[PDB]
């Protein structure tokens, strides 16, 4: 029955050459823009802030089940040694502009879903005073 | 060699522009399988640039009849617009746009709801003796947008099989009548059988065999070469439209509703054109008479610009509330390809190839038509039909009035699926025809393919777009006319050793841009013949060595015959229609000056 | 990680073959974009009051800080097993890569326990890690 | 006195698929040519190598066939002009993350697939008595600008992040304005089953904000803007 055959007929030398075809290029070649580094920040600083919690409170969950009795001087000291004076502030540094980046970006992902501050100003606009933010308050935690 | 898909349908429609899509889901609703073949995605034609208004008398600004709205068609048209369809058109223009708005186009509104409507040049109230009416009914300044927006989107409402992104290569016939199309897909290389029982041809105007047009690429003559290669004639190809207004150097246009509300033309010395050289005493009058205006300006002394070829259109008068409510789609087109904004300094105007008057000869109901060779008299021709830019139903003759065509598809888009249904039954079995149906139309696929030769396909579609530049133009006599004939009769003679250098079948974008120079070699060989022998001034198409009409021997129009290139084309004539469809409801006009 | 047989191409049939669309399933659809606003709105008001406040904080200011701050970071390693290890490529392993989060972070509430009552919260234990 | 400068395009031809894409250099003269790309891309394909294939229709930018990835980010080759420094090369790419057909032209399959499903059509059910058009105010009409002009271009759906990896689920910010067109078209009697095929997993909610959206549209539109309205509607119901 034609138009039922010639269905059939048309997938089979379609499909042969679209398994042949190839996927152009993403990342590597598309310009770097500041709606997309700044909201790429956003994941990257919540995916390692919240691998630390879960990997703290595990070490503080298994003790539990697993009767070991772990306080927080037992493991506050354990980590004061194991590494050199200048990587504990490499960690201390690092996750200090995280948490800065991190807490100005929540209120800037929260004017956005009240509809608010989304037009090509406001989006460049609020990425200035989040850039700006994060200088001010992730050098004011390495003070105190 | 190949191998060839077999399709069978009841109805087949080429091209998706507004008037195969119109005629696509009317169809489909009434119950048939019909297959709207495309070569572009269908909100990617030529209709989705029309800046205008859609004309209808529905009377929200004011009071309207439509018999009114009928004289300024045909009077506009040099009384050769047959008048039946003239009656038809415009009796049938209230209830087409109503029903327009039904199906989601987002039009302007008025201040009770009602559709807004501004003014174009060319209609006027109280039977061409009065005041300047408001019949337009438009979206802003996307107005074809919007329309290809909502009617793709009806056409995704009824079952309508899009083919989209084939290229349909000729027709199959068999004793004088057709039965389908033979096309080409361009994704995977495959030659396609359609089998109907009526084939509808609505593949837009030919503007790209001029040099500098308002046309598109992809905006060739396809199917008034697929019909006259099958040996039916073509009709009054000798009339094209010359726009007013429109971008030095690339083509780009600039809307008819510039010098709509508020427009001046400004020449060297800066006087606004009403008399003392070229014009009558109304400004904005239709595009023969203002077009025929500018081209006379700078040859005879008053040389604007920088080579003395150039116009200023003034907008610096106008509100900047105008130029951001009314229009602003043409605020951003003219400091692109120009350079220049449109709020204070005046932006560059160039007379361009606008609009093709000439295509398949057609009924007012939509069937084509042919003469008997021997009696001279109209006879159709069976399971063919036309409709859009590609169809001749003399409903513009021989200049086409603003915001005019867009109702041609709209309405006679329509019409073509009211008698399909009032003549063919839904279902009925196709007869058995031989096995190599379409096979002329493969051995010449299969000659441009392995083409080996001199001169590449981009070199003679230089040859042929300056020579109908030089020689068809605004102003033509008859020894620039004669050598016009002659220089595109050596080209089409050079089309025999044509080089290309891509011999895939994927997407081979070589292949389709010589298809696309042998389907315009056949409409522009007709365009200059037929241009040579009508020894009149009327219409878009001007005679310095004839400058008077003449309504006593020239009321007809031509038919052209070519078979392929290189084949001589003989000409007859037929008939113009002078009288209505019901003369009790409106009398056919006489013809005045 | 298995990979299912995909779609050849990308696409399968013809452009007007539509899209079918799955069900209204509103409890991971607009009930979902609830409690990422909620976890969201009663965090950074509770980490404001943690940072102008010089001793640890309260029991009661912690076990209230300590739980929104879970499903912060739950329903943020929910949106990366979406968008990543997704259903269409890896199948029953979107399930069992879901199931991680579920009796590999439910045993870190117990953990909480462990800290609102022997010691003094989680401001207190990031605090002492001298941040 | 000419001027060259260098074009790079990315080529790749189905007839022999064995062999990986590539770039190509062409040297253009500056001089005879003309501002735009796509002047500078059809002078290509008369004065050299005639096999590079691409889209185009209109020269003006209302239609949308000539989106391609120019220089870094997408848009259409008729209005982006070059840049006239004979120093500077220039690399042109299809769109980011489809599979290509020849050169430039990717599959823009599944893209038509999505936007008939979201049903683009008036649904009402009771017309007036007399045969006039159905009433609608003035400032209900301005709701509709910056919505019913986009022309399909899918600029805005391939620089999205998260379309790139979910595109057979996710229906990218193009076809999403084109829901919230009819959402809020205040003669569409029938918005309850338009909010209901967005309620799921992967419909709607797989948008983050990330707005290259807004950032890369020609035509000066805000995808943007409208997904996060519809989320804001699906909500206070
Ligand atoms: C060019 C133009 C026209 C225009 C205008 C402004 C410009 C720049 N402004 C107008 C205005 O203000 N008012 C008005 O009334 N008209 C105006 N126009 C003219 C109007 O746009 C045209 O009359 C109209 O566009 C014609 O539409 P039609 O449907 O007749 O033709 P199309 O839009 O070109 O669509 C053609 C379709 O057919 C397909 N096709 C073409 N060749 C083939 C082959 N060989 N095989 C298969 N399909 C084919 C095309 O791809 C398209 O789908
Ligand atoms: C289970 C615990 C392990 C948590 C994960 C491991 C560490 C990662 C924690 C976040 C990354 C680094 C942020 C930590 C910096 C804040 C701590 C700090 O800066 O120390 C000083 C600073 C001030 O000390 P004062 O005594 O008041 O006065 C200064 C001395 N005169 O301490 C504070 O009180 C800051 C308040 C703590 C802020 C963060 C607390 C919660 C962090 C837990 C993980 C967060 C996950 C997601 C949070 C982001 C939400 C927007
Ligand atoms: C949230 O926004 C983003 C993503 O979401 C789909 C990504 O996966 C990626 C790719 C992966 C990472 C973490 C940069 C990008 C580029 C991004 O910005
Ligand atoms: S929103 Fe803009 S970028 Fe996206 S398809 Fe429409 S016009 Fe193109
Ligand atoms: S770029 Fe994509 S991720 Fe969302 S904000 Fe725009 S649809
Ligand atoms: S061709 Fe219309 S935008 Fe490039």
């Amino acid at each position: 029955e034609m138009n039922t055959k010639a269905a059939i007929a048309e997938e089979q030398i379609l499909n042969k050459q679209r398994a042949r075809r190839p996927i152009s290029p993403h990342l590597t070649i598309y310009q770097p823009q500041l709606t997309w580094y700044l909201s790429s920040f956003h994941r990257i600083s919540l995916v390692l802030m919240g691998l630390g919690f879960y990997l703290f409170t595990i070490l503080f969950g298994v003790s539990g089940l697993l009767g070991l009795g772990l306080t927080t001087e037992k493991v506050s000291n354990w980590y004061h040694q194991k590494f050199s004076k200048i990587t504990e502030w490499s960690i201390k540094g690092s996750f200090a502009y995280l948490f800065a980046i991190h807490y100005g970006g929540a209120i800037r992902h929260l004017i956005w879903d009240t509809a608010k501050e989304l037009t090509l100003k406001g989006v460049y606009r609020t990425g200035y005073a989040l850039i700006g933010f994060t200088a001010v308050l992730g050098t004011y935690l390495l003070t105190l | 060699k190949y191998h060839i898909i077999d399709h069978e349908y009841d109805c087949v429609v080429i091209g998706a522009g507004g008037a195969g899509l119109r005629a696509a889901f009317g169809l489909a609703e009434a119950g048939y399988k019909t297959a709207c073949i495309s070569k572009l995605f269908p909100t990617r034609s030529h209709t989705v640039a029309a800046q205008g208004g859609i004309n209808a008398a529905l009377g929200n600004m004011h009071k309207d009849n439509w018999k009114w709205h009928m004289y300024d068609t045909v009077k506009g048209s040099d009384w050769l617009g047959d008048q039946d369809s003239i009656h038809y058109m415009t009796r049938e223009a209230p209830k087409s746009i109503i029903e327009l708005e039904h199906y989601g186009v987002p039009f302007s509104r008025t201040e009770n709801g009602k559709i807004y409507q501004r003014a174009f040049g060319g209609q006027t109230k109280e039977y061409g003796k009065g005041a300047q009416a408001y019949r337009t009914c438009a979206v802003a300044d996307r107005t074809g947008h919007a329309l290809l927006h909502t009617l793709y989107g009806q056409a995704l409402r009824h079952d309508t099989h899009f083919f989209i992104e084939y290229f349909a290569l000729d027709l199959l016939t068999h004793n004088g009548e057709v039965v389908g199309v033979i096309a080409y897909n361009q994704e995977d290389g495959t030659i396609h059988r359609f089998r109907a029982h009526k084939t509808i041809i609505a593949t837009g105007g030919y503007g790209r065999a001029y040099f500098s047009c308002t046309s598109a690429h992809t905006c060739t003559g396809d199917g008034n070469a697929m019909v006259s290669r099958a040996g039916f004639p073509l009709q009054d190809l000798e009339f094209v439209q010359f726009h007013p207004s429109g971008i030095y150097g690339s083509g780009c246009l600039i809307t008819e509703g510039a010098r709509g509300e508020g427009g001046f033309l400004v020449n060297s010395e800066g006087e606004r054109f009403m008399e003392r050289y070229a014009p009558t005493a109304k400004d904005l009058a239709c595009r023969d008479v203002v077009s025929r205006a500018i081209t006379m300006e700078i040859r005879e002394g008053r040389g604007v610009g920088k080579k003395k070829d150039h116009m200023y259109l003034q907008l610096s008068h106008l509100p900047p509330e105008v130029l951001k409510e009314r229009l602003p789609g043409i605020s951003e087109t003219a400091a692109i390809f120009a350079g220049v904004d449109v709020t204070k300094e005046p932006i560059p105007i160039i007379p361009t190839v606008h609009y093709n008057m000439g295509g398949i000869p057609t009924k007012w109901n939509g069937e084509a038509l042919t003469i008997d060779e021997e009696t001279g008299e109209d006879k159709v021709i069976p399971g063919l039909m036309a409709c859009g830019e590609a169809a001749c139903v003399s409903v513009h003759g021989a200049n086409r009035l603003g915001a005019n065509s867009l109702l041609d598809l709209v309405v006679f888009g329509r019409a073509v699926a009211h008698t399909v249904a009032d003549t063919l039954q839904p279902g009925l079995p196709h007869k058995p025809l031989p096995s190599d149906l379409g096979k002329e139309s493969i051995a010449n696929l299969d000659k441009l393919r392995n083409a080996n030769g001199s001169r590449s396909t981009a070199e003679i579609r230089m040859n042929m777009k300056q020579t109908m530049q030089k020689d068809v133009s605004v102003f033509r006599t008859q020894s620039s006319l004669d050598e016009g004939v002659r220089n595109i009769t050596a080209v089409e003679k050079t089309f025999d050793d044509v080089k290309t250098t891509d011999r895939s079948m994927i997407w081979n974008s070589d292949l389709v841009e010589t298809l696309e120079l042998q389907n315009l070699l056949t409409c522009a060989s007709q365009t200059a013949v037929s241009a040579a022998n009508r020894k009149e001034s009327r219409g878009a198409h001007a005679r310095e060595d004839y400058p008077n009409r003449d309504d006593e021997h020239w009321m007809k129009h031509t038919l052209s015959w070519q078979k392929d290139v290189a084949a001589p084309v003989t000409l007859k004539y037929r008939r113009v229609i002078d009288h209505t469809l019901d003369e009790k409801e409106c009398p056919s006009v006489p013809p005045t000056v | 990680l298995p990979v299912l047989p995909q779609k050849p191409g990308g696409v399968r049939g013809t452009p007007n073959d539509a899209y079918v669309p799955p069900p209204e399933n509103k409890l991971e659809g607009s009930y979902h974009w609830y409690m990422e606003k909620i976890f969201a709105l009663s965090v950074v008001p509770l980490a404001t009051t943690a940072m102008l406040t010089t001793g640890p904080l309260s029991t009661a200011a912690d076990s209230f800080f300590s739980v929104m701050l879970l499903g912060y970071c739950y329903m943020e390693f929910n949106s990366c097993i979406t968008d990543y290890i997704s259903g269409r490529v890896y199948g029953v392993w979107h399930k069992y890569a879901m199931y991680m989060l579920g009796l590999g972070s439910a045993v870190s509430l117990f953990g909480i326990y462990k800290l609102e009552t022997e010691n003094d919260g989680v401001v207190g234990l990031v605090k002492s890690l001298w941040d | 006195t000419p001027r060259l400068k260098t074009f790079k395009v990315y080529r790749w031809n189905p007839d022999e698929p064995s062999a990986k894409p590539h770039l190509q250099s062409y040297q253009v003269d500056l001089n005879d040519c003309g501002p735009m790309v796509l002047d500078a891309l059809l002078k290509i394909k008369d004065e050299q190598d005639s096999t590079l294939t691409f889209r185009r229709s209109c020269r003006e930018g209302i239609c949308g066939s000539c989106a391609m990835n120019i220089g870094g980010r997408n848009t259409l080759a008729c209005i982006c002009k070059i840049d006239q420094n004979e120093s500077k090369q220039l690399k042109i790419y299809p769109l980011p993350h489809m599979f290509i057909v020849k050169d430039l032209v990717p599959d823009l399959t599944n893209f038509y697939q999505q936007y008939k499903s979201i049903q683009p059509y008036l649904q009402r059910s009771s017309f007036p008595k007399d045969g006039t058009e159905v009433l609608q105010s003035i400032e209900d009409r301005k709701k509709l600008d910056g919505l019913y002009e986009c022309i399909l271009c899918a600029c805005c759906s391939t620089s999205c992040p998260s379309y790139w990896w979910n595109q057979e689920q996710y229906l990218g910010p193009a076809v999403l304005m084109q829901a919230y067109r009819w959402l809020i078209d205040s003669r569409d009697q029938a918005t309850k089953t338009r909010k209901a095929m967005l309620n799921n997993s992967m419909s709607l909610y797989r948008c983050h904000t990330i707005m290259n959206c807004t950032r890369t549209c020609p035509k000066g539109l805000n995808p943007g803007l409208a997904i996060a309205e519809i989320k804001k509607s699906l909500a206070f119901a």
